[PDB]
């Protein structure tokens, strides 16, 4: 039981600390987006219509 | 922050401190303490996060919709028109959800920041909430599981042909 | 139903009118599915003789592989000639008769009425 | 490769994505026509969605 | 044990015979309950309706259903 | 959905071109990467349904199931790896080849954007399942069960196909986008009513209804684990999906057909559960739990309110983990001591800490312990039977006692007093086994953070 | 385990009485 | 008699010949990689990544959308003196009546 | 407005930070019940804070933090309701917890499995103060059912007495049964006034709260021990002394009479509520007090005086005396 607990712990901790360091470099350098009207003539994108970089990510690569 | 329009507070009036006892509160102490200690740290890594945002600044956008034709300029069993017309319906439906949602969290945040006098000061509130819920359950209660246009149509016509009875009896 | 019009000309699997009509592809998902048939019949007929069943027989998997889709080809250039056939006989009795297949008068839903049923 | 049973699945998928990609193709008949995302076309653009 | 369990379970059926007692206890525990709450459900659910398309039902705040 | 289809029939020769120790590996890790590609079907939007192609579409409705289907062939490689281990090697491929072509049949069936394809995939189903009962099912009773399960559903669903055959000529479609707005009312008649039925009994066999549920605690017990994993998470929730696509032709006639069927599910919770109350067998105890689940399913799907709908989607992807869950402890104690009776193994808290850990949360959801989605699915369906009529609330009141009441006596019996002294083959809990119960609970207790993507077309 | 040592039918004559007494481990007596 | 038939095997340990076997194979290390497979895959791909990804979805079924357009609307016909919804959800002049 | 919602989250994730330290454990602890009681004596001192600055001005406020879900008209949040009786009970929860865990490092200490007793009872813990400061039925459905969980592995804590386990079942069926009629009011004010927040159901005010009002009494009957629901609580003291102690006297089975308090301005307003509670109360409070008086076992009289005390609460409370009841609670 505990080398199952420890191979869990391990097994979630190898991809979740990366994950989790991931998104404070990308939040605090790439960072949240600001909502602003659209420039005249100008058709966005439709990734430009979401707000936290990861989600324009989702939204442009699969979606 | 946000729209003070749509979301509206009263302005706040706060007391000036007027102590009678000698005994010095805890609570200034302890709020000279939490600006120290706290609230100084927190301004400078947001403000070094704030300006590491304003190194790379761009922007995200509010999707328009334009007005397509609704359910009641669509040929019966015309799929192509009224496909448009049930997508703007559905775009609608949510959006009046989320204005009920909206001026329910007006109601309960007059509730509470007018604390216990909520009954007499919270009257406007309240009226503007009768309104929107009237409103939001002549237009789309009782629609089923399985709602649409052609539903919320029916629904208005059963009502219009009510209110034209009830007006021409009347008179 | 289609037994009068195959009966001027009896005993024909693609008539001359078929020709008009455009070919399957040799890369047709129908046609690769029952060439999948064929290596399917290669891998029983390696199977019920005991013999290894992916290595056995190379050139007879390639027979039934072969022979599968040389029949299917046909039988879909066939069933695209019937089908064409049906539609082209539905379509001219439209159009011979105009008294049994009148325009409908479509109306909008603001002059349709339908009763609401309630949910609750 | 000495490891080529794992890329059954994986090309698979990138078969049937593309595949997927095909097809909308193939549905193409209102592109830039529905009433509701009908606009005229930004320079350097032939297609508003592939 | 396992023959507890195989008459708990499986040798019940085996072991029954349709007869006055059994008819009578499965119609009595096996529809009676389902007519009771029918008639108990379709009253109830007639006066609401009743109320409802009458406008007594008060109904003012109800729009979650 | 090709994307989908594609990679789950190369887990065919994926299984059967794998060298003679590597066919569970393969198998579950290139399973596991489709349930990871999975997530993609999350593309959902509040107006349109994700509509793929003229064959396939995807709501927010099928989008769970998808994932919860495509999630639980890996769960069930691992659970059936271990009593297959003595297998031959050829069985062992016949027997992941059922599992993977049962996916096959299901990640199909729930996009089938026309009606038709929906039955011939969802009667599809029946043969895979058949086959791992009937063959790989472990006592004497798994040939007469796959005869009650085969001959329900066929029973069932042969008048459906009538109803849908003549949906087909009478609307032209059975396109279920095209019958969203080509939908006509469906009046009072005897034809109608007929055509209700045949429209609905058959998801009300494959649920099951009150009544009818006597195929499910013979199959759901006499197959092996992943016959019962697959039956309790999946193929209950197809009767309740074919319901809430079929129930849009069915108005206004369902608002007083669904009656006699809302009193046999209304009572039917209470009367399964208290079954369960009295049961010998712990797999036919999470049998009857199941039963007395999905009739809440049903009553919901019957009054189609929204927050019925709701409920009733969250209930099916909460049920599915659960149930999968408990019948993968009651796996887990078989395999050890080699009897399903209830009272023989006791007291194994007391020699297996862990594994009673994953036994008390598997029953604090099977409980519907809030915030889990077991208690969300739970709280919609009362709350939407409540406002139906006020006393309803008594019976959903009654069945949550005797459902907590039922499922910490299974807890208690199994894993509490004094242990049995005569066994002394209860080995500790191996990797494998605390790795499937994980997989069960973690995402279930993850989709208690964002419920919003198993509630349904209409949240 | 095996078929004679499983429940049966309801027993009539004693000896089937006596059959049963003797399968459930008990007296005929107290059967 | 009876006829020939093998006798009842006994159930095999697995950690008899393997006191570190995760329970997956006979065969240890098969049983390790299987481990090593299982859990990166299942809990180190899957749960992790899969809630990131669901953490992360732009705007599931455009609720966000909703709210900040409600707002607006809100906005809108509160400086208007509109009211904040109709109790007609079409214009009643686009909807003829039947007449009696 | 900043040190006091600080210090109100502070407290509740200080009291969660031992629960992921004793689950993300490899080692033998360094004296984890310790570590325990020196949380929460640290989250009282944290709690302290509000309070003080409460008894100043009065100061209340809601901290709905965190969206949770919407469903169409009813945007369920993470809401916690910082008012007098949140800032009246926590620190006594606190201050009396802390001495219950610094009692159960003596009378628990030769038991191996410590840890597993001060876990679950810090669980207890943050799913009852999980309970006082909801603002919504659902989060206050959460520590309801929380504090009736933990009070079934709680009671059944030596479970291989058999006592123990049908006890803690009997607990956990009085509490359902309880739960029907919580359940039956989250329906009415949902269905009726579209809410689960307190706050919309004070400014809407129905008049005709009968239903809903019958609900509550038969959730506070469920799990304050009344009458007719009172036998699970003296069966309750078959499990740890700390266990009777900080669960079923003091902090647990005050939950459904805080239930009734926390909806004061819906009982000020019905006097048949206000009988019924009263009737119950005064039912209670004979009949438990009457059976105390020729017990033997000393647990049982203890538990018998507990619940003649909540029969006094539900008293207080149909007088129309909530602050009086709240403050018998906290006294
Ligand atoms: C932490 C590691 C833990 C272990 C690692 C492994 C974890 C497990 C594996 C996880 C794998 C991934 C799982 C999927 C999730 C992915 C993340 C995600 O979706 O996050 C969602 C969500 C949104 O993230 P986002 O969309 O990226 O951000 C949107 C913003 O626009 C963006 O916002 P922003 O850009 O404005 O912010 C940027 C942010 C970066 O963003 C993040 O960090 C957020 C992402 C991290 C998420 C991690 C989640 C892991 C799980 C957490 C919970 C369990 C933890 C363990 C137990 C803890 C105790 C309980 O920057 C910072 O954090 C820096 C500021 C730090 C402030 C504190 C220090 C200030 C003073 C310093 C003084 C010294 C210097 C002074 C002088 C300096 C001079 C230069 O993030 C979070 O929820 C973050 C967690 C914290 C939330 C608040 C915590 C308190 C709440 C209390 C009240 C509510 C609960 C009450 C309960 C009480 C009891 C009943
Ligand atoms: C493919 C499907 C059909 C394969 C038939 C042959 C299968 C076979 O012999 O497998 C053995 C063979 C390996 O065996 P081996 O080592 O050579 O020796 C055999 C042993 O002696 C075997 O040991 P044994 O015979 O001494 O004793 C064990 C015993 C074990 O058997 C038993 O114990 C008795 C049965 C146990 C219970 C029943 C289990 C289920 C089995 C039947 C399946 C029913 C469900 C099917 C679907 C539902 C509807 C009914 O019998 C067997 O294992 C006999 C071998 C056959 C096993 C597989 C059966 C396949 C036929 C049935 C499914 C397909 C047809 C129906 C489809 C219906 C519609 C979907 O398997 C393979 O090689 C599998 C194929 C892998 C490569 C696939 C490559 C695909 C490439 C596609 C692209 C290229 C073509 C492009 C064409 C298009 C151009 C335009
Ligand atoms: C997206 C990022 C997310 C990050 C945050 C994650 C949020 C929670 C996720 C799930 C947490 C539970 C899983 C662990 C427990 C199961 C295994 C076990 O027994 O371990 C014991 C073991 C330590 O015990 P041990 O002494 O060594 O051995 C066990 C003993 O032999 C015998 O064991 P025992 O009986 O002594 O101890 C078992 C004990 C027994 O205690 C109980 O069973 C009492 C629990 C029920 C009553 C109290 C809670 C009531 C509800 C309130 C809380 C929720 C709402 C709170 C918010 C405010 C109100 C709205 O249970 C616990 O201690 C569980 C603590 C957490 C409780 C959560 C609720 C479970 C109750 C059932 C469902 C309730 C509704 C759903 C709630 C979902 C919330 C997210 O734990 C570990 O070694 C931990 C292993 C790693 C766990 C990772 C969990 C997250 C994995 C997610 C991966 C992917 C995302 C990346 C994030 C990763 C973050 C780390
Ligand atoms: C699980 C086991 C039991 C399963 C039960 C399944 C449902 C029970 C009822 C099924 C009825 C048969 C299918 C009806 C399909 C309706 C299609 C349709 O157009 O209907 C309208 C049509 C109407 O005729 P029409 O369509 O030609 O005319 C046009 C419509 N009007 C009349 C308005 C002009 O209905 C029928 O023609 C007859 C319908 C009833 C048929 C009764 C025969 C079957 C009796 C019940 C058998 C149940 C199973 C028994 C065996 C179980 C196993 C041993
Ligand atoms: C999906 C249908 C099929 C079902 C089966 C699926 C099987 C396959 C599994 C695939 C992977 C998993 C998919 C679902 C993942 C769900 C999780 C997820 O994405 O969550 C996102 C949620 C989304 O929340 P959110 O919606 O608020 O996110 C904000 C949105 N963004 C990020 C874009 C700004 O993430 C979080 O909530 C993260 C919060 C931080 C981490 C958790 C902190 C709280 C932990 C407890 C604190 C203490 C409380 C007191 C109690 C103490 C203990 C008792
Ligand atoms: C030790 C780890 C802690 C973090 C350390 C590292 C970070 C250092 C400090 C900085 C803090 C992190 C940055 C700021 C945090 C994120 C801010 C933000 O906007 O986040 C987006 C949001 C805030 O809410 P929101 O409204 O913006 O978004 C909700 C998302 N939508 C709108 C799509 C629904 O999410 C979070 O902050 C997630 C944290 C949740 C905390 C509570 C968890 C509850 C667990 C139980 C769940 C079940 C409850 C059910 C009942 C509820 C009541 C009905
Ligand atoms: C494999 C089949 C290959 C067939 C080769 C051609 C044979 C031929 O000449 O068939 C003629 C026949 C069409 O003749 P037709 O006049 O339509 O028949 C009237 C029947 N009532 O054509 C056919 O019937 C073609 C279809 C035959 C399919 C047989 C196997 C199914
Ligand atoms: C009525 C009645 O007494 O039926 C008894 C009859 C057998 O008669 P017997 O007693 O053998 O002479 O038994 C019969 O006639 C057979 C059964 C009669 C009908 C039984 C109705 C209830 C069945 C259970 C319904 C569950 C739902
Ligand atoms: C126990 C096994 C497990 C459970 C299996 C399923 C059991 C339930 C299945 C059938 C449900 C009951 C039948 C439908 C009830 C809904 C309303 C209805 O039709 O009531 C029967 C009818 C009532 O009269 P009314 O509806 O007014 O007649 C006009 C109809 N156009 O009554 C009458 O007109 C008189 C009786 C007519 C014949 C009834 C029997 C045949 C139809 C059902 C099959």
């Amino acid at each position: 039981d505990k080398r199952f607990l420890k191979l869990l712990r391990f097994y979630i901790l190898l991809t979740g600390i990366p994950v989790v360091i991931g998104i404070t470099l990308i939040n605090v350098f790439i960072g949240e987006a600001e909502l602003a009207e659209i420039p005249e003539g100008y058709v966005p994108e439709h990734w430009e219509y979401f707000k936290h970089p990861i989600s324009r990510w989702i939204a442009r690569t699969f979606f | 922050s946000w729209d003070k329009d749509v979301y509206p507070e009263p302005p706040r009036r706060t007391p000036a401190p007027s102590p009678q006892t000698s005994l010095p509160n805890p609570i200034t102490y302890l709020t000279k303490a939490f600006d120290l200690l706290v609230d100084r740290p927190v301004t400078l890594v947001r403000e070094f996060i704030e300006r590491q945002h304003a190194k790379n600044k761009y922007y995200y956008y509010h999707r328009e919709f334009r007005r397509v034709p609704d359910i009641t300029e669509c040929h019966e069993k015309d799929v192509l028109c009224m496909f448009e017309a049930e997508m703007q319906w559905k775009r609608d439906y949510k959006v009046d959800q989320e204005i009920v949602n909206i001026i329910q969290e007006r109601l309960k945040a007059c509730q509470q920041r007018e604390g216990e006098s909520h009954r007499q000061n919270c009257a406007k509130e309240l009226q503007q909430f009768t309104q929107v819920v009237k409103a939001y359950q002549d237009r789309y209660h009782d629609l089923g599981a399985h709602y649409s246009a052609r539903k919320c149509l029916a629904k208005q016509k059963q009502r219009m042909l009510a209110e034209r009875k009830a007006t021409k009896e009347a008179a | 139903m289609m037994t009068g019009r195959q009966a001027r000309a009896p005993l024909q699997f693609l008539p001359d009118e078929a020709r008009s009509l455009p070919p399957p592809k040799l890369t047709d998902p129908r046609l690769a599915y029952i060439g999948f048939l064929g290596y399917c019949s290669g891998l029983i007929d390696n199977a019920i003789r005991r013999r290894p069943v992916l290595s056995a027989g190379l050139h007879r998997q390639f027979l039934y592989i072969t022979s599968f889709v040389f029949v299917g080809y046909y039988l879909l250039k066939r069933q695209d000639y019937m089908y064409a056939v049906r539609d082209h006989d539905m379509f001219s009795y439209i159009k011979s008769h105009p008294e049994d297949f009148p325009e409908k008068d479509k109306k909008t839903y603001r002059e349709v009425f339908e009763e609401f049923h309630p949910v609750r | 490769r000495d490891h080529w049973i794992h890329v059954l699945v994986p090309v698979g998928f990138v078969f049937g994505y593309y595949l997927d990609r095909k097809n909308d193709e193939k549905l193409a008949a209102f592109r830039n026509k529905s009433l509701l995302y009908k606009r005229e076309l930004k320079p350097q653009e032939e297609v508003t969605w592939k | 044990l396992i023959r507890w369990t195989c008459a708990r379970s499986a040798n019940v059926y085996p072991n029954f015979r349709p007869n006055t007692k059994t008819s009578l206890l499965g119609a009595l525990f096996g529809i009676g309950p389902l007519i009771f709450w029918y008639y108990v459900f379709k009253t109830d659910r007639d006066r609401k309706e009743k109320l409802i398309q009458e406008g007594k039902l008060d109904r003012t705040f109800n729009i979650s259903y | 959905m090709l994307k989908y289809i594609i990679p789950t029939m190369m887990l065919m020769p994926l299984t059967w071109l794998s060298k003679n120790s590597m066919i569970w590996i393969n198998t579950t890790l290139h399973s596991l990467l489709i349930s990871l590609t999975s997530l993609l079907l999350l593309n959902q939007f509040g107006d349109n349904s994700l509509n793929f192609s003229l064959t396939f579409f995807s709501d927010s409705l099928s989008t769970p199931l998808l994932i919860l289907t495509m999630w639980l062939l890996p769960l069930m490689l691992m659970a059936s790896q271990h009593h297959l281990s003595k297998e031959n090697l050829a069985r062992k491929k016949l027997f992941i080849s059922m599992l993977i072509l049962l996916q096959l049949f299901l990640i199909m069936t729930f996009t089938a954007t026309e009606l038709i394809f929906f039955y011939i995939m969802f009667e599809a189903t029946l043969v895979p399942t058949l086959i791992i009962i009937t063959r790989w099912g472990n006592q004497t009773e798994r040939l007469n069960a796959g005869l009650y399960f085969l001959f329900y559903t066929l029973a069932g669903s042969l008048p459906l196909l009538v109803a849908l055959i003549y949906i087909q000529n009478t609307m032209g479609s059975l396109n279920f986008l095209i019958l969203q707005y080509w939908v006509q009312p469906m009046p009072n008649s005897w034809s109608n009513t007929f055509m209700w039925l045949a429209c609905m009994m058959a998801f009300m066999v494959k649920m099951p209804l009150y009544g009818l549920h006597l195929w499910l605690p013979k199959a759901h017990v006499e197959a092996p684990i992943a016959g019962s994993m697959v039956l309790a998470a999946i193929l209950l929730k197809l009767g309740g999906y074919g319901m809430m696509r079929i129930t849009l032709l069915l108005n206004p006639i369902t608002d007083f057909m669904a009656y006699p069927f809302i009193m046999l599910s209304l009572w039917g919770m209470i009367m399964t559960s208290s079954i369960c109350l009295r049961q010998t067998d712990l797999k036919s105890l999470i049998a009857y739990s199941s039963v007395s689940h999905m009739a809440l399913v049903i009553v919901a799907i019957l009054i189609q309110t929204p927050w019925s709908y709701m409920g009733a989607t969250a209930l099916m992807i909460a049920h599915g983990l659960t149930s999968s869950m408990l019948f993968c402890l009651a796996n887990s104690n078989y395999e050890r001591v080699h009897s399903r009776t209830m009272i023989l193994a006791r007291g194994l808290q007391t020699l297996l800490p862990l594994m009673a850990a994953w036994w008390l949360l598997a029953s604090l959801t099977n409980l519907a312990l809030p915030p889990s989605i077991n208690l969300i699915g739970e709280l919609f369906v009362v709350m939407s039977t409540f406002s139906w009529s006020n006393i309803t609330i008594i019976l959903m009141g009654l069945n949550m006692v005797i459902t907590a009441l039922y499922s910490l006596y299974m807890l208690i019996t199994t894993q509490r007093g004094k242990h049995t002294h005569h066994i002394n083959n209860i080995l500790p809990s191996f990797t494998r086994e605390n790795a499937l119960m994980s997989l069960h609970m973690l995402p279930l207790l993850l989709l208690s953070l964002n419920p919003k993507i198993i509630l349904g077309p209409l949240y | 385990i095996t078929k004679d040592m499983l429940p049966g039918p309801y027993p009539k004559t004693p000896e089937e009485r006596a059959a049963a007494a003797k399968k459930y481990n008990m007296r005929v007596e107290d059967y | 008699l009876r006829w020939q038939e093998d006798p009842e095997p006994e159930d095999e340990n697995l950690y008899e010949k393997n006191p570190d076997s995760h329970g997956y194979d006979k065969d240890p290390a098969v049983d390790v990689w299987n481990m090593r497979v299982v859990f990166f895959f299942g809990f180190s791909i899957v749960l992790v990544l899969g809630s990131t990804f669901v953490a992360y979805l732009p705007d599931y079924r455009m609720q966000e959308w909703a709210r900040r357009e409600a707002e607006r609307l809100v906005k809108y016909r509160e400086a208007h003196g509109l009211p904040l919804m109709e109790s007609n959800c079409f214009d009643p002049s686009k909807i003829q009546l039947p007449e009696d | 407005m900043n040190l006091f919602s600080s210090l109100t989250l502070v407290t509740l994730i200080l009291l969660t930070m031992p629960i992921a330290a004793i689950n993300f454990n490899t080692h033998k602890f360094t004296n984890y019940p310790l570590y325990v009681k020196t949380t929460i004596s640290c989250a009282f001192i944290t709690s302290m804070i509000p309070t003080m600055m409460f008894i100043h001005t009065g100061q209340e406020m809601i901290i709905s933090n965190w969206h949770w879900l919407t469903i169409q008209t009813l945007k369920l949040s993470l809401s916690f309701k910082m008012d007098f009786f949140s800032m009246m009970f926590v620190p006594v929860a606190l201050f009396v917890t802390w001495s219950i865990m610094e009692f159960s490092m003596w009378y628990m200490h030769s038991d191996p499995n410590i840890n597993q007793f001060f876990k679950y009872l810090l669980l207890f813990l943050i799913t009852m103060l999980i309970l006082v400061t909801a603002n919504n039925l659902f989060q206050l459905f959460i520590g309801w059912e929380g504090v009736g969980i933990m009070s079934f592995l709680l009671i059944g804590w030596w479970y291989g007495r058999t006592d123990a386990n049908t006890a803690a079942l009997q607990a956990i069926l009085y509490n359902r049964i309880g739960d029907i009629g919580f359940i039956l009011a989250m329906a009415w004010f949902l269905i009726n006034l579209n809410t689960w927040d307190l706050q919309q159901i004070f400014m809407l005010n129905p008049n005709d709260s009968n239903l809903p009002l019958m609900g509550l009494i038969l959730a506070a009957t469920g799990k304050s021990a009344q009458f007719g629901l009172h036998p699970w609580l003296p069966s309750a003291m078959e499990g740890p002394t700390p266990v009777s102690a900080l669960l079923h006297s003091s902090t647990m089975v005050v939950a459904g009479i805080f239930l009734l308090i926390r909806f004061y301005p819906l009982t000020e307003n019905n006097k048949f509520g206000q009988s019924i509670m009263l009737c119950l109360g005064a039912m209670t409070t004979l009949f438990t007090a009457m059976c105390a008086l020729t017990q033997n076992d000393i647990k049982k009289i203890i538990a018998f005086s507990t619940s003649s005390q909540l029969g006094l609460m539900m008293v207080t409370i149909g007088i129309n005396q909530p602050h009086l009841a709240f403050l018998h609670i906290c006294t």
